[PDB]
């Protein structure tokens, strides 16, 4: 018997998914070798209708998306194919080749979905792990092409009601968009689109209250500091942050970490002058 | 089973808190 | 008598900067306000000879550098241009110009220095910052515009023998490179590029044994938890990782900081495969 | 005098944890 190299098997799998009978078992073979395999996003991109089969896998659920039917095998085999446009979206030498064929938009209709189920839930926080890996890399061109798209108001969405999980994601999807100057100028560029950002941002403070989340608080906290490097949103925020971050409520939850201490000091001396 | 286990679902939640920290 | 609006005030300011008789007086005027006028920037950029005048002065104590006859009021002089010089190195309207005009080379004199005389400091500290705020933009074009430069060695010179204060900067300043993907693979490509990266990195935990300190220690984790992400610096790691990196040498100073935690508590588990 | 006094000297450092932190 043949005994292939980890290379050979890993381009066979590949070769597997341009097939329906194969495709489910190359999917599964392919995204648990997706941190072993530096290399695999070159390899899936430039491999001749690799990319058309991921994201007809993505669409083959859309009908179960909308009314709500998705299963828990559906939601599996579709992310893992998510899985492979994540290791696509992170990688240097496909990150800009994703963004021009407008990759992410097929992700969006999963994020509309509200069903609490588990499939939907996995389904959710996958599709926000694709769109998180694609801004954490810290790209211009990233954060350009998000704001042609509906982008914000999702992840606003999910901010505010979203598991906390989910919402953790969405807030960081958030954060390093306004961390980009195009960003930060065009959330504060009407003051209601400021306001919608503002007003669940304050909301989330409250849940804050009662759900000590030290992770989700980090990053709203981070949204809050770069907020008040924007003059317009910087007068606002002195009227309406909570009392919440002004007095000791998270003092006892923010004493084990000081990074987002100095952060929330900074900002309550931006809201000073 | 071909389903979500906590297995999954456990792999997921640290890919992404390492996306996020 | 006419009670003059603050933008004609900064604009008068602006415009003295281009006589010797008025220059000194309103580079401190302006220095002091850097953080309170947001378009300064681009009024400095875009005002005729006022950019050229700001590195006359940079250029005008070079000859007081090396030899080191640097006085405390030259010193000082030459910071306040520099201070103007970082928001026009932080701002999106300019910050392009800023690199394509190759700014940042005038301040490569300053990093050679080794004086720990205070002029001195206070002057490669101020240069330093400079550096940082171009890099926290997290653009591509600002790592790419570096590495045509020999900023690298300067950062690992100022890193193994500069104040703790300037080992913090140059470090972020190394973290920044390494975290885009073109910086990266270009400290990993060579061996012998890596393991200077390793050799500086792993001198540095010795100290922070001795003198503790929580803030550098975070940035030089950041390091290694980056450089983990390149295969041939991760199984080069496995075996020059320092022991006090493994044990509870800095566990009783991590407590107070979680966010530096998840860092080296995520490396290590890279490390054992 | 127009040196560099000890408060010059605190505020750079003040700006230099805002930026690398």
């Amino acid at each position: 018997g043949p005994h292939m190299l980890e290379r050979e098997k890993i381009y066979q799998w590949i070769n597997e998914l341009s097939s329906p009978e194969t495709r489910e078992n190359a999917l599964l073979e392919l995204s648990k070798k997706r941190e072993s395999v530096p290399d695999l996003a070159p390899m899936l991109w430039h491999s001749f209708g690799t990319i058309a089969a991921l994201l007809q896998e993505i669409v083959n659920i859309y009908p179960s998306i909308n009314p709500p039917t998705l299963t828990a095998h559906q939601s599996n085999r579709v992310c893992n194919a998510l899985a492979l446009l994540q290791c696509v979206a992170s990688h240097p030498e496909t990150r800009s080749a994703f963004l021009a064929a407008h990759i992410p938009l097929f992700l969006y209709p999963f994020l509309h979905t509200v069903s609490k189920t588990r499939p939907f839930e996995y389904l959710r926080l996958t599709s926000l792990g694709v769109i998180g890996a694609l801004v954490k890399t810290d790209e211009q061109e990233v954060i350009n092409f998000l704001l042609t798209t509906e982008i914000i108001p999702l992840c606003l969405r999910i901010m505010e009601s979203g598991s906390e999980l989910s919402k953790t994601v969405a807030t960081f999807i958030l954060q390093k968009i306004l961390l980009d100057d195009t960003g930060l100028a065009y959330i504060c560029q009407t003051y209601e689109r400021f306001s919608h950002v503002a007003m669940i941002l304050g909301k989330m403070v409250l849940q804050l209250s009662k759900e000590p989340s030290a992770r989700l608080l980090k990053h709203v906290v981070r949204c809050y500091l770069r907020l008040s490097d924007n003059p317009r949103a910087r007068e606002a925020l002195r009227q309406c942050l909570p009392d919440q971050l002004k007095d000791t409520t998270f003092a006892q939850v923010l004493k084990d970490d000081t990074t987002t201490k100095r952060w929330l000091a900074q900002l309550v001396k931006n809201l000073q002058e | 089973e071909g389903g979500i286990d906590s297995g999954m679902m456990l792999q997921l939640e640290k890919n992404l808190v390492d996306i996020v920290d």
